[PDB]
């Protein structure tokens, strides 16, 4: 790929996300998740190996099956409201359409198959994309439909994902895999709370995606993508072990890191609404995500593992990848649960 | 859902156990027929018989998990005249978990449903007396 | 019986959608898709979108004559399937066949119909506007209006075909 | 929810107009001058009014005018009109550039008779004012009441008492 | 109507033609003669083996063009809008977009077939 | 609603139904998604025209163009998938699982 | 109140948050600590190498912050102007109660025995 | 939308598409177009939880407008109504009908 070509493509993912997010029209929400997607498959491709054609072929299939649910919720609502704006759906059997077309292309569970396998199929760069990025358009629509979306199909979607997601990861030794798993089980605490209070899923979703991209950086950094392989890191740099483990502890929700925020924000917009036990079961549900993070952290930074002889060459060179934003995200990541009282620019 | 869930809550305990009975088998029933399909359908069977067996096995495990409870739970309460105790969804809940392990050959998968299911039963009947809310309507 | 015509079309509709969905082999899917395409032309000129059925007729040729070539190409066997030489994909068309004929033969006897949803089965003329005496076709000026009202869908559609050609290069590319 | 009001069969009867397209598109320039005036009162009564039913007196002088029109022409000019429609009527598309001859004989004859001035090109596409001495309706969409504005939040913007107030924080 | 009596008409001269051209003539139906021609000698493999395509990039970028046609036929009617400075740029952009595309494929090689 | 309707969500329902139940050819699903948006298209023009909402007149050309773009993208992969193994199976596709 | 406006207007009527704020201090404290974490991921003299890219990190995060601070404030003060008008527009679900001394409450007493 | 920049910049990306009731070319009127004028301002500025209540006549008539439910199930009855009495000797249409 020509580096213009890839800017060029690039910024087609930003600008079909950006059109969803700016779009008073159902066509036009429809034609940005397909711009998106056209543009993010080459990115899936770009090493060009069975591997990342097997992914992109399952991403294809998936997104471009949500897409039609999608218009076809679109189609429905026009005949029962004859209009287009984007807002509250006004017929149930489209409200459910667009509710799972949503799903299937957040990768929320049961329709969170393709999630593992596309992630560790497609490089770390991709990978940070996919899990990040991606999730602003369908959550932005969501955002708008809610007060028309099935409360007992929203909260399903959302219990499914959390036990799915933590159940999941606590199998997996490939690093992407891990991350994707993670990512299904966030997604769950980020619609949960959206039949109650939109504001705090928008908190979750952006505190997620700080701490997803700190950790992808630091993968990046190291060109790690197994368990084994981030083991050595204690051999090349210390200083990334120490980085690892703090955003690993604050994605595990633990105060008073940052990633316990969202969790506290969701709680008590839930008990404020008496619902007490759905927010009890998912807390002690998170514990399973904060048991193979602890897992990481300590065949990451709290042991040594062993090593290899030819990983003394590696000490006389320093580290060229760009890790941009890395030590902004981090501090993001760990540091910023005294401001919790700022989550009210997001309201 | 929600129309036998509904004939269950309708019939008050201890009363007309036949029909409760009814009631929670056709919500293990239900509920072993959605296993069997995703198991089917994401652990392809080896023959259509197969599958079939598979099927006919999960769902009479079910059913006979909800019969169990809606029997013990219904006769409980109307030999011990408490129509409205949690704990006669406990004796329920244990004797599912009995009957799992019995179809699972395992004492300790008995020892750990009866347990279980026992505590998760009783929390329903307290949830369904004080009106806890699980998918609670958004209100503030 | 004429009055009935959007309604036998969209029978063979249907009957077109069973062929490709049983998923024969996929020269036959592409024979169902092109017998859909040319009754859906039908549905929707004779509710007065001449342009619209003569237009999406004209795609579809076209794109299955492309799926035709990468059929023989890349979606070949020794002994390509039609819908009697499979058992699963007889079950699916017969299967599809007896849905459709169950539905026709209800909607009709009762000019009614529940099939998950209520159906009205008094023709599909009763809808139809009863008052026009313009001097031009309505289809016509909307789609035109592309160019005038349509800016914004202009740009993002000229900009998406022109990345599709650019990705397609780099997806193909190993 | 209501019976629709129409007028008998009695109310909705008059001369018709009984002349084929032909007739009326090459007498069509003139009866657009000639017939101004009701025909413009029609159109401005259809177009407030929104309703057929409130505009059938002002539909029946539009016939009447017509009649009226064309009994003008059957007197003074019948066989030079004749003609002119007989050749408008050949054409599949009706077109008027086939029959410049036959309508020249035609506006002049009903110049010369009737002193009718042909309308120019862009006159008769003219916007424009009609007295009218029936009073402009009220509510033409029968609208019911809108409901009433959520009552405005007004004042001055003050600090936050006491800040956030969230938990324990104290700013 | 007269729409349809025309169609029916053309496929049932053409469906007759048939029929008599297989029930008038005298058949004599054996192996040999009904056998696959390849100019004498058996064929060696099915004709229903892989065809390699080599204008594959070609058919998928007709596929793109085929497209944006749809787009520019409505152009005769979108020039009788009184709005003729927008319709006029919105055209020509359309239009240089697909020579850009074009010009891309041609320069990256899209058009030659794969050998 | 109009029984017309009645056919083309049935039809819609079908090639969904045939989206979702895969066989073996890559390419028979991908004319299934085809299907989908053919449907989607008569269904979306029917009522435009019918309740002569003019500017949406417009809407079910869009529809097609992003449709295009869908299918070349589809055909793009499946002509990868078929490099790689010889065939456009879909189950070859089962590296990811580990 | 102003559609995608960051800072409406009416937020100027509304004190700025002072310079020496506290949770302006940990701001810019945070940028101290990403400014030390850049020299030690690309293990440079963590406290002295690069005393202006150190700047820098304080300075844009007290940028930011600054901004963000004075959002946070806007929208509280929103939150209570609505509140506040809501409950003078509706007396009649917000009405005062008559306030009964503990002499006169009967409260039960449980005794620890 | 979620990001209301077509608000903020005062450009029009696709609200002209909308609603059928929206400027149209050369003034062609959709159907329905009196019902939704009506549905559009008896809603406005009150928000969707007023406006599902204080506005239900507007909307049941424009979907009525739209969809013709309730036309078609009158209609339904009559031509029921009408085989019924055929078949029973029991009534002759008009000449006109
Ligand atoms: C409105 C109505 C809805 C609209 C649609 C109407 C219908 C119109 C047609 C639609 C297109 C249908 C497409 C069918 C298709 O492509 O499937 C191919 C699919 C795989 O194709 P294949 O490669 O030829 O595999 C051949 C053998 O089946 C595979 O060989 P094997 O060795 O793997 O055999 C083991 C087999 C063993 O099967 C079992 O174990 C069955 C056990 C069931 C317990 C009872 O495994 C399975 O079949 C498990 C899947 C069974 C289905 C899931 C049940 C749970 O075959 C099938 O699954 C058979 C289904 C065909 C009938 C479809 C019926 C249509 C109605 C669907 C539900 C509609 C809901 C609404
Ligand atoms: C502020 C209010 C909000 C409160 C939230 C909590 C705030 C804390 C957030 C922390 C943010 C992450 C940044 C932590 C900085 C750690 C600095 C450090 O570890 O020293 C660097 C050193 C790296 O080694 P090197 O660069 O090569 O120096 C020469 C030694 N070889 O390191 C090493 O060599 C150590 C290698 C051995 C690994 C030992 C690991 C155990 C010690 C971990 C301590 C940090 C734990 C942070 C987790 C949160 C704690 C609350
Ligand atoms: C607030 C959250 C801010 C998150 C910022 C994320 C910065 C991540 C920087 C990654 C480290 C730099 C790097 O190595 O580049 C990775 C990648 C470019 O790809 P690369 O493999 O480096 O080279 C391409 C040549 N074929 O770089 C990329 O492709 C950028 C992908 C990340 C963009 C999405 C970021 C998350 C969503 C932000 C929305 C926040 C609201
Ligand atoms: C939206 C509303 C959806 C509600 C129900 C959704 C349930 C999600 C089911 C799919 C996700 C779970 C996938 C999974 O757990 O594996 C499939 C599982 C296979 O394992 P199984 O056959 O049951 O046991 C073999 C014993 N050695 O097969 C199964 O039996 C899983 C059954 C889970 C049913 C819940
Ligand atoms: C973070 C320090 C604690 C470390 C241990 C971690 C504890 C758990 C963290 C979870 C959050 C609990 C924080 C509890 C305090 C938050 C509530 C609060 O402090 O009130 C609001 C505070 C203003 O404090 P106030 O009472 O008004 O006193 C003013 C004194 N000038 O306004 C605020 O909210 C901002 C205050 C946050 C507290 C840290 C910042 C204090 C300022 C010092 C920053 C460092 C400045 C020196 C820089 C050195 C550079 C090398
Ligand atoms: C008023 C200030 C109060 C301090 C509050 C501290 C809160 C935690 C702040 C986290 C950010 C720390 C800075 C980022 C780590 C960079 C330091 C490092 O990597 O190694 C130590 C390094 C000395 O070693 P060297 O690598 O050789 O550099 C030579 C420079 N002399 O550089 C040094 O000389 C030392 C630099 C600081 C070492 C920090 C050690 C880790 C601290 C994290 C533990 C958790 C913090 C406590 C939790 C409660 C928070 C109040
Ligand atoms: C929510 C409440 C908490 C508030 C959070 C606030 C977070 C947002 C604030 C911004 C965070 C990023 C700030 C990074 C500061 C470090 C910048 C720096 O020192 O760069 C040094 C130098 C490049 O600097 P230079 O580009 O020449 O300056 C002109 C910029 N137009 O060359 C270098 O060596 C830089 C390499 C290290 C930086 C990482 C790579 C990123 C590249 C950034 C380029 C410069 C950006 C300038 C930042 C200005 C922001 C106002
Ligand atoms: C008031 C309503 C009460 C409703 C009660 C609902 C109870 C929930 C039932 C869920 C479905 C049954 O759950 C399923 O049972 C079968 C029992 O054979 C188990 O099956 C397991 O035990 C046996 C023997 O080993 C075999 O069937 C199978 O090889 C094995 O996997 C499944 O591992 C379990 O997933
Ligand atoms: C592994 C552990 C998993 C988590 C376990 C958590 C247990 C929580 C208990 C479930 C909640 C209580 O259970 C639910 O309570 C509500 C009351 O609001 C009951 O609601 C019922 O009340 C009336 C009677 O007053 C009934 O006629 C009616 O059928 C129903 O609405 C439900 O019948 C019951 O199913
Ligand atoms: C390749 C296979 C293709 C399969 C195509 C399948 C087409 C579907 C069959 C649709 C048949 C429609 O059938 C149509 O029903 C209506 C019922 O009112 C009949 O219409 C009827 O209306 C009045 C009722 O007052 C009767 O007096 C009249 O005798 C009768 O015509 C039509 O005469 C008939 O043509
Ligand atoms: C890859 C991106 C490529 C983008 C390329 C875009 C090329 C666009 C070139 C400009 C096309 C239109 O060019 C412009 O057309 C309008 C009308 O049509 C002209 O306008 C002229 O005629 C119109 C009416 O017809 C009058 O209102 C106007 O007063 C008069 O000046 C402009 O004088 C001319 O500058
Ligand atoms: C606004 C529409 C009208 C403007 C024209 C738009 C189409 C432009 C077409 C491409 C123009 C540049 O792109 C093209 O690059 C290739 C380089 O491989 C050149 O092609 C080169 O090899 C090919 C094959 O041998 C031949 O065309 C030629 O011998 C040679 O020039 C073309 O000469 C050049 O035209
Ligand atoms: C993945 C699934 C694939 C298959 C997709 C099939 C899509 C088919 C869409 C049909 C939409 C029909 O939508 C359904 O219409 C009936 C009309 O009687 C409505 O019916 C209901 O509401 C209306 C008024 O609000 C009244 O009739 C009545 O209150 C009630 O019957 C339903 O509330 C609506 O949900
Ligand atoms: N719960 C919702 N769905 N909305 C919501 N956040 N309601 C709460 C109202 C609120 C709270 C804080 C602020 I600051 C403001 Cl201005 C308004």
């Amino acid at each position: 790929m020509n580096p213009i070509i890839f800017i060029i493509i690039l910024l087609t993912i930003m600008l079909g996300t950006i059109i969803v997010m700016i779009s008073s029209h159902w066509l036009l929400v429809w034609i940005g998740f397909e711009m998106n997607m056209l543009a993010i498959i080459p990115i899936m491709m770009k090493n060009h190996n069975p591997r990342a054609t097997e992914a992109s072929t399952k991403y294809f299939l998936t997104q471009s099956t949500a897409s039609m649910l999608l218009m076809m919720a679109v189609i429905i609502n026009l005949m029962f409201s004859g209009q287009w704006t984007v807002m509250k759906l006004f017929n149930p059997m489209a409200s459910m359409l667009m509710t799972m077309a949503l799903a299937m292309k957040l990768g929320m569970a049961p329709f969170h198959f393709w999630v593992p396998e596309v992630t560790q199929g497609i490089p770390l760069s991709s990978g940070l994309i996919l899990l990040t990025w991606q999730k602003l358009a369908p959550m932005s629509v969501l955002y708008q439909i809610f007060p028309s979306i099935n409360l007992n199909l929203i909260l399903t979607l959302s219990v499914l994902s959390i036990l799915i997601g933590g159940w999941g990861g606590l199998n997996q030794t490939q690093l992407r895999k891990i991350m994707a798993y993670s990512s299904i089980a966030h997604m769950g605490w980020m619609t949960a709370v959206l039949p109650y209070n939109p504001t705090m899923t928008l908190l979750n979703l952006i505190i997620y995606i700080i701490m997803t991209s700190t950790m992808f950086t630091m993968f990046m950094a190291n060109s790690t993508t197994t368990t084994l392989s981030l083991s050595h890191t204690w051999n090349k740099t210390p200083i990334m072990t120490v980085l690892i483990l703090a955003t690993l502890l604050s994605m595990g929700g633990l105060p008073p890191l940052s990633g316990f925020m969202p969790k506290w924000m969701i709680i008590q917009e839930m008990t404020k609404n008496n619902s007490i036990i759905l927010p009890t079961f998912m807390a002690i549900t998170a514990l399973l995500n904060l048991y193979f993070y602890m897992r990481l952290t300590y065949s990451t930074t709290l042991t040594m593992f062993p090593s290899t002889n030819n990983m003394k060459m590696k000490w006389q060179f320093p580290l060229m990848k760009k890790m941009t934003f890395l030590p902004t995200m981090v501090v993001l990541s760990t540091m910023m649960l005294p401001l919790t009282p700022m989550l009210s620019v997001l309201e | 859902a929600k129309t036998v869930l509904r004939q269950y809550w309708d019939i008050p305990e201890g009363t007309e156990c036949h029909r409760k009975t009814y009631a929670t088998t056709s919500i293990g029933g239900a509920a072993g027929l959605v296993v069997s399909a995703y198991s089917v359908a994401l652990k392809t069977p080896t023959s259509f018989l197969e599958g079939v067996a598979r099927t006919g096995r999960y769902t009479f495990t079910a059913a006979a998990i909800g019969a169990i409870f809606g029997l013990t739970s219904c006769i409980s309460a109307q030999v011990r005249e408490k129509p409205d105790d949690p704990l006669n969804y406990l004796i329920g809940g244990c004797a599912g978990g009995l009957i799992l392990g019995a179809r699972t050959r395992s004492y300790g998968i008995g020892a750990a449903a009866c347990a279980y299911m026992g505590l998760t039963a009783a929390l329903v009947k307290m949830g369904q007396l004080e009106g806890w809310q699980v998918f609670a309507e958004p209100k503030v | 019986m004429m009055l009935y015509i959007v309604f036998i079309l969209s029978v063979i509709f249907v009957m077109g959608f069973v062929g490709f969905s049983s998923k024969p082999s996929p020269i036959y899917g592409g024979l169902g898709l092109i017998v859909s395409g040319g009754v859906g032309c039908g549905i929707v000129l004779n509710f007065g979108g001449s342009f619209l059925g003569l237009m999406v007729f004209l795609i579809y040729l076209g794109g299955m004559m492309v799926v035709f070539g990468y059929t023989t190409a890349m979606a070949t066997e020794q002994y390509p399937e039609i819908w009697l030489s499979n058992k699963a994909v007889l079950g699916a068309f017969v299967t599809g066949l007896l849905m459709e004929f169950f539905m026709v033969y209800y909607v009709l006897k009762d000019k009614e119909v529940e099939v998950v949803f209520e159906f009205n089965g008094l023709g599909d003329w009763v809808i139809y506007d009863t008052g026009d005496s313009g001097f031009f076709s309505e289809e016509a000026m909307g789609i035109a209006a592309l160019y005038s009202y349509g800016t914004w869908l202009v740009i993002v559609t000229g900009w998406s075909l022109l990345i599709g050609v650019v990705v397609i290069m780099e997806i193909t590319r190993g | 929810p209501g019976i629709v009001e129409l007028p008998s069969l009695e109310d909705l009867k008059v001369q018709e107009v009984k002349v084929s397209s032909s007739v009326l598109k090459a007498a069509a320039h003139h009866y657009g001058a000639q017939c101004d005036k009701p025909n413009k009162e029609f159109m401005l009564c259809r177009w407030e009014e929104k309703d057929p039913r409130r505009c059938l007196e002002e539909g029946k002088l539009v016939n009447q005018c017509a009649l009226e029109f064309f009994r003008q022409i059957k007197r003074h000019c019948a066989e030079p009109f004749t003609e002119y429609w007989t050749c408008i009527d050949y054409s599949g598309l009706q077109l008027f550039r086939r029959c410049r001859k036959q309508q020249a004989q035609f506006d002049e004859c009903v110049l010369d008779k009737l002193g009718w001035v042909r309308p120019d090109l862009g006159d008769l596409s003219k916007v424009t004012k009609v007295k009218t001495d029936r009073p402009l309706p009220e509510n033409p969409y029968h609208s019911r009441a809108r409901p009433e504005p959520n009552p405005e939040v007004e004042g001055d913007l003050k600090p936050a008492r006491h800040g956030s107030r969230l938990f324990f924080w104290t700013m | 109507m007269n729409l349809m009596l025309a169609l029916l008409t053309n496929f049932t001269l053409a469906t007759l033609l048939v029929i008599i051209a297989f029930w008038l003539p005298q058949l004599n139906v054996y192996s040999e003669k009904t056998s696959p021609y390849e100019c004498g000698f058996d064929p060696m493999g099915s004709a229903r083996l892989p065809f390699s395509m080599k204008f594959f990039l070609v058919a998928i970028t007709f596929l793109l063009f085929d497209l944006e046609i749809a787009l520019l036929l409505p152009l005769p009617w979108a020039s009788q809008t009184a709005n003729l400075n927008t319709m006029l740029t919105m055209a020509l952009f359309l239009i240089i977009l697909l020579a850009v595309s074009l010009a891309y494929e041609w320069t990256q090689k899209g058009l030659e077939w794969t050998e | 609603m109009s029984m017309v309707y009645m056919n083309i969500m049935m039809a819609f329902t079908v090639s969904l139904v045939g989206l979702l139940m895969y066989r073996s050819h890559l390419m028979s699903s991908l004319l299934c998604l085809e299907g989908m948006m053919l449907s989607l298209f008569v269904m979306a023009a029917l009522t435009i025209l019918n309740s002569h909402f003019t500017l949406a007149s417009m809407m079910p050309i869009i529809l097609l163009v992003f449709a295009a773009c869908e299918a070349a993208l589809g055909l793009s992969l499946l002509v990868m998938v078929s490099n790689t193994y010889g065939t456009d199976y879909v189950q070859n596709l089962n590296l990811l699982q580990c | 109140r102003a559609t995608f406006q960051f800072l409406p207007d009416e937020a100027r009527s509304l004190p700025p948050p002072k310079l020496t704020d506290p949770r302006l201090a940990f701001v810019g404290f945070l940028g101290y600590c990403s400014g030390l974490i850049d020299n030690a991921i690309r293990r440079r003299p963590v406290l002295l190498a690069g005393l202006h890219r150190q700047l820098l990190y304080i300075t844009s995060f007290v940028f930011v912050g600054y901004y963000l601070l004075k959002r946070q404030d806007y929208m509280y003060a929103v939150r209570d102007h609505d509140m506040f008008s809501y409950i003078k527009s509706h007396p009649e679900d917000f009405p005062e109660k008559d306030k009964k001394t503990y002499g006169e409450v009967f409260e039960e007493f449980h005794p620890v025995r | 939308p979620f990001f209301d920049v077509q608000k903020r910049l005062g450009v029009d990306l696709d609200r002209w598409m909308t609603i059928q009731s929206a400027e149209q070319p050369h003034k062609i009127p959709s159907r329905c177009h009196a019902f939704e004028k009506e549905w559009i301002e008896c809603a406005h500025g009150i928000g969707s939880i007023r406006a599902e209540k204080e506005c239900k006549i507007e909307f049941e008539d424009f979907r009525e407008c739209l969809l013709r439910q309730k036309t078609m199930k009158r209609l339904h009855a009559i031509r029921r109504q009408r085989e019924k009495l055929i078949k029973e000797g029991k009534y002759t249409p008009p000449p006109h009908h």
